[PDB]
């Protein structure tokens, strides 16, 4: 019938999580001082925060 | 002689500006740009409409990017000139912005006459009352179509534009919810106005057509948008007296990177009133005479600039217990921080506080990122309400310490943050970055 | 302080500050062309005065011209209040021809429809206070105005006429002056006895280039995008008191168009769009037992009280389908100048853009002309119902009508702003598409 | 739709859309470094007070400097209609030092000039709001007035003052209090009894900047292209009933200059560059009985009405040579802004660019007096024969004349603005050229 | 005169089962809506001697949710809605129910 492949729930691309997330990529990386760390590593800290999709076979 | 007389005037103060040459002014090279074309095109309104209904939409895909979006509404006059105030920003309470069932932002009347306040200036300004009210000294029963643009992210700048290509299985859709009630139309004051007309909505929304080229990356490609989002809480304002200076902490709910906190502090009665009301030309209803009130504003003058009326002394933010800045005047707040960052005019009980350098522009220039602070404060102190606002000589002859005493009436305060976050789109689907 | 908003700092704000590019705190300024430059005044042929045609040469003093001004002094024929842009209504054409080709034309409604959507604000009333009388001046005051004009070249250094690069060719300015302008010489249909004739001078802005810049321009090939004006003149649908008059106008427009603009008038009144009324500023007299709904108030011409204009909708068609959904003539009044320019259009004055910026020099999105076959402009007017001597009838009235004194506006102006490419090359100029 | 404009493409499509370079539709922002910026409060030297000399040194708080606001609590001395931009006529001068060298200086008529010239619209009316009282205030009434510096690091974030940088250099403002202020503590020359001394406050607004930034300005040595005012003021060659008096004024300036600009006015009344006349708003009382062309209303001192402007004609020669075809007053007064700010410039304010756009802060063409020998401004007058209290006279008079009271605006200020380069090596600087 | 509104943090701890509340009148004990001269609202009520002052202490709760003070909630966690804006007699009758 009607066809949506999708949910609609902003529940994928959303980092709905505490502001324990900088906490997280704190004891993720290394260097508890992030006001210098992320303007270093930009693309090595943007990477490291992405989504994972787990395919259905219809 | 002429132009060569300059021109030969040459020596080593001139070389910084104008040896070894990388630009000149008299040769401009346009940029090829991707083929397009734009479109304004009627959305389908789902929901009763008339005041005090929420009606929204669903953006259909006619086009492949859609920017601006303008909601017609067609009002009828429920008394003559000067009864009314922005009616059609009045009307348009609210809207919600949501995008593959997430909410992206919200804009309020409210906001909408306190971003107007801050933003727009000049005759964009002038333009933007013309679309909202009536300014030609219309008289009761008078008809006319408004337009209430909306200020999304994507309906100031192309630039990001929702590619509503790379959302093939997300909805983008607005909800809009309509005043019960609008001031000079189906309202005066705290009555109501017998026989009043129920409002006509439309919205349209602007949709760029792309060539194939373009319309293939957007809808393969990943992308991130950096979008702009309003954070809102309404306050209670501490409340002044003849007696003494009220003061307040405020907490501040707020997350994300903010380019800046605006406020102000007004009257819920009467939409549009920042300040005190006053038997001063313009600053109530009958002002300047004999049957002038001070508990009724002039509607069609409703905003000033008269400072003297507005009700805030002070103020300092706090974050985390630490002074952001030192305590200035709310007059630094109406007139100084605008003057900076803005360049507009900025009415009186309306006040800007900016963490950015230019904080009515797109790219971001400094942000203040709230969700890395537990407790940011808002710290306010008002003035002296002991003014007889019904007695010029004692509202316009006054101290900088003293507002009127009709500036207790000012008892709402709404705290507004303007902050970015991340539209991120993959193979058509999409929302924020950041909850 | 301070301090304390540079340590908020966390994963949020790497889209915004990590890997910094830039700063706000330290400026390169880029080094340019060592230049010049000079206002040098033209020769005007031929006899200046109203309604004669004069021409003027460009002298070849510097290498590059930008800016025109054309100079007029004008006395006023009677008081403060009898004058509407009277230096625009003087200036009823102006024609650019290089290599004895038209490249351009305005007129003086086009200043004024132009003016109307694009110029605001300060620069505006800057504007006017060149153009008019705008200080409650008396009969026999004398003024200099100063006419820009708005070619291309006029409105940035970007596109500088490279004179240098035309050796081979004139460029010329072909002037036409009105018969009569308001206020000056004629007051409606009257002559003003005792009168006096236009003063003229033409005044071009020249830039002197240094050795390197100068001679790259007079010995390679350019190619210049700059816009031009299209217009033709059409009898309006003249709008009735007892029905809805429409028009459907085939425009005989071609190259791509960064916009369309018009405007309906009373051809009587240089810059009147809109109807007569017994409202303040509306009329002569207006709001008062001289009011007359036959005269404008000449100083108060132009007006945003849309209840006076006579457009209620319109479309553009292509070919026979739609460009777009028919919209209301406010729509094209107010929203397309809000969207596309930032300004605010008087009544009576339409626009609407094909470009996302049709203000500005940079191509932004253009409707190609010379691939449609039919492109047709579909006009609905408003019903010419009240009665224009009782305000009332005016100021309380609905959105599809209109003042009786409408039906004045008789006369159709339409306008088309485009690109094309002025090739010059070898000391020679001319355009790459008729 | 829309796709019948993106489907009819031509060759007139190949110079706008072929091999595109760009699109509109998706911005990408610039990442920019992590900053912040706090208005910090500075301690002044010596006494506020009318006609006093004080001075501040700004604190090293911050690394950068821009925005600098001094506040003023003034009082009004007699009723609306009695000041004109006060706080503005009160700053008479500010100096900036740089390790004891002059960097630039302004006048309080320079900032009345500037403000003729470059500001416009909701900024000019926003700026008049901070510096004077424009809501009819009366006799008694207290205001606090906010007066923006206008020093080159005081327009753009881009000349930040690297105070950072100057590890070895104190860095100084110098302020002059105006002995009278109109309205406030004087009414034409005399004086009010009773009058409030102003309070007085400087702001400066720095920029508190991360790790990686702080390091490469405190070290590296920098070369910040700066904007530096000259100014002369001289005797005018005052016209009369009786002829068109005319005067050759050597110009003594120096180094690039972007622009020159003057005014003629009455050596008494702060902003008055035009002629008194009994018409609206052109004198005390005009329109009445009463009616005095002695004496202006002061809170309309500006106007736009150039009959009662003086500059006939004026014409620059360089090296005695002309640089320009003589032009009238009113080109340099109306054209000039139109052509390179795009403002409206009151009536008796002048302005000559040898910039394309010297309203900016990068280079547009420049006229370089260090290497002209003679430069000379050469000025006609019109001839003051209206009786200025006659409306048939003023408002209806003929292009060469002006008012007997035009005779009034008796000195002239010539200024003019134009590059140097201010260097910072190893904590240390000062200007590149002395001229 | 005006809608008031109230921002409170919740200083909460552990995996919560559900939140309650309630308005009250520190004086007297139970009464969790404001006072009228509606039967059972009020000492008095429906005669000459009602008062809005004192409650009714044995019928001092009721279900007349006019009298019930919130006008409407939402929680937030982190700053977004766990849910959207629902009016207080969402809380008090469907919740519940």
């Amino acid at each position: 019938f009607r066809d949506t492949a999708s949910i609609g729930f902003s529940d994928t691309h959303q980092d709905e999580k505490t502001l324990r997330f900088l906490k997280k990529q704190i004891s993720q990386f290394i260097k508890h001082l992030k006001e210098y760390y992320p303007n270093n590593e930009l693309t090595k800290k943007l990477v490291m925060k992405y989504s994972d999709v787990q395919l259905l076979p219809y | 002689a002429g132009g060569l007389s300059q021109l030969v005037a040459y020596g080593a103060q001139d070389v910084y500006l104008t040896g070894n040459p990388q630009i000149t002014f008299f040769k401009t090279v346009y940029r090829r740009y991707t083929n397009f074309a734009i479109e304004s095109i009627q959305q389908t309104i789902n929901g009763s409409v008339g005041f005090g209904n929420k009606v929204s939409t669903q953006i259909s895909r006619n086009g492949d990017l859609i920017t601006d979006i303008v909601v017609e509404f067609v009002l009828t006059k429920g008394g003559n000139g000067g009864t009314t105030y922005y009616p059609a920003e009045e009307l348009l309470q609210d809207v919600e912005l949501e995008i593959g069932g997430q909410r992206i932002d919200k804009h309020y009347n409210d906001w909408f006459r306190t971003y107007d306040a801050l933003f727009r200036m000049n005759d964009d300004r002038y333009n933007y009352r013309r679309m909202t009210d009536w300014v030609n000294n219309e008289l009761v029963g008078a008809q006319k179509r408004f337009y209430v643009p909306l200020i999304f992210f994507f309906n100031q700048t192309p630039g990001l534009a929702l590619p509503l290509i790379a959302l093939q299985y997300h909805e983008v859709k607005l909800y809009f919810t309509l005043a019960s009630q609008v001031q000079g139309v189906n309202y005066n004051g705290s009555s109501a106005i017998a026989g009043a007309a129920q409002p006509t909505m439309s919205v349209w929304v602007d949709y760029i057509f792309l060539d194939t080229q373009e319309r293939t990356r957007f809808a393969q490609l990943p992308h991130e948008y950096l979008i702009e989002q309003l954070q809102f809480t309404g306050s209670e304002t501490a409340t002044p007296s003849a007696t003494t200076q009220a003061s307040q902490n405020i907490r501040l709910n707020f997350n994300h990177p903010t380019k800046y906190l605006a406020w102000n502090f007004n009257n819920p009665t009467n939409y549009g009133q920042y300040t005190a009301l006053a038997n001063i030309p313009g600053a109530c209803s009958g002002a300047g005479t004999a049957a002038a009130t001070v508990t009724t504003p002039d509607y069609g003058n409703t905003g000033t600039y008269n400072e003297q009326l507005a009700v805030l002394d002070s103020a300092k933010i706090q974050l985390n217990g630490q002074d952001r800045f030192a305590t200035r005047k709310g007059s630094y707040f109406n007139k100084v921080q605008p003057y900076q960052s803005i360049g507009g005019v900025t009415p009186a009980g309306v006040y800007l506080y900016s963490f950015a350098l230019k904080p009515a522009g797109r790219q971001p220039s400094g942000t203040c990122n709230f969700s890395r602070i537990d407790n940011a404060t808002l710290s306010l102190t008002y003035k002296t309400c002991s003014i007889d606002a019904t007695s010029p000589a004692a509202v316009l002859g006054n101290t900088e310490t003293v507002t009127a005493n009709t500036a207790t009436l000012l008892t709402a305060l709404n705290i507004y943050a303007k902050n970015y976050n991340v539209l991120r789109i993959m193979s058509g689907m999409g929302g924020l970055a950041y909850a």
